[PDB]
């Protein structure tokens, strides 16, 4: 798994290696750069629609690699290597590092902010006094519902995959093409999700 | 930023690029304002003396 990972790794590295060889802001861009550009400039208006840049800046970077990496890593999972890869997300392990980093930096972020002594009590209390205990199953909710979600689909792809193995050739084609067109959208679109969510649990972190 | 600077420069530029050159206009004017009524001061001074000299001789 861990070289699953890391070709992944590998990958965005030398994607970043290629926008730090090509940037121009005087002149026309290379693809690189409208890619990362597109990226950093919806977080950037995302961020900015609930929390404000000048608040928590510190999200962005976090929110980036997180699509970057979870969106390379599904879309290489389409590649046919199909006989040695299978994507990472359907390992527990990976999802919970992604997941846990996220959770354990939103929270100390709020600490950061507030206080130890005060972002505890104030994040209980949340939005409603009356919901009070609730939101600690709200609170408990927001690393998990991120962790089990990755690997839910991303795992359901990679059981799926084989069980389409399971036919002919001839008939394999045709469920293989669909399942990974359509899995395409459906891993980009779980990125998108994992990021908002990310970046919507350090706004009301904040607030 | 420095891509949407450079929006933000095209139109400061075009503003600037239009009011220098209403300002161009209005300097040239206000320079030939200037010499008409130099001149008509001239004029008016030049008129006076004559006058002037009229009545002494």
């Amino acid at each position: 798994t861990i070289l699953a990972t890391a070709v992944t790794a590998v990958i965005v590295i030398a994607l970043a290696f290629y926008l730090r060889a090509k940037v121009t802001s005087t002149g026309v861009p290379s693809g690189v750069q409208l890619f990362w550009e597109a990226l950093t400039i919806q977080m950037r208006q995302q961020i900015e629609g609930s929390i404000g840049m000048k608040i928590a800046p510190f999200v962005l970077p976090l929110s980036v690699t997180i699509f970057v990496f979870i969106l390379i890593s599904n879309w290489l999972a389409v590649l046919p290597l199909q006989y040695l890869y299978k994507a990472p997300a359907s390992d527990i392990n990976f999802v919970l590092a992604l997941a846990l980093f996220v959770f354990v930096c939103y929270h100390a972020a709020g600490i950061w902010r507030r206080g130890i002594v005060g972002h505890p009590i104030k994040v209980v209390k949340g939005h409603v006094a009356f919901l009070a205990p609730i939101n600690i199953v709200e609170e408990l909710a927001k690393p998990i519902s991120l962790a089990l979600r990755l690997f839910g689909n991303i795992f359901a792809g990679g059981i799926l995959v084989a069980l389409i193995a399971m036919f002919p050739w001839y008939i394999q084609w045709f469920p293989n093409a669909v399942w990974k067109t359509f899995d395409l959208f459906v891993g980009l679109i779980q990125a998108f999700i994992f990021s908002l969510l990310t970046i919507l649990y350090f706004s009301q972190s904040m607030e | 930023a420095e891509r949407e600077a450079m929006l933000a420069k095209t139109a400061a530029d075009n503003r600037k690029s239009a009011e220098q050159v209403a300002a161009a206009q209005a300097d040239y004017e206000k320079e030939m304002a200037e010499a008409r009524a130099q001149a008509s001061a001239l004029r008016d001074e030049a008129r006076a003396a004559g006058r002037s000299v009229v009545d002494e001789k």
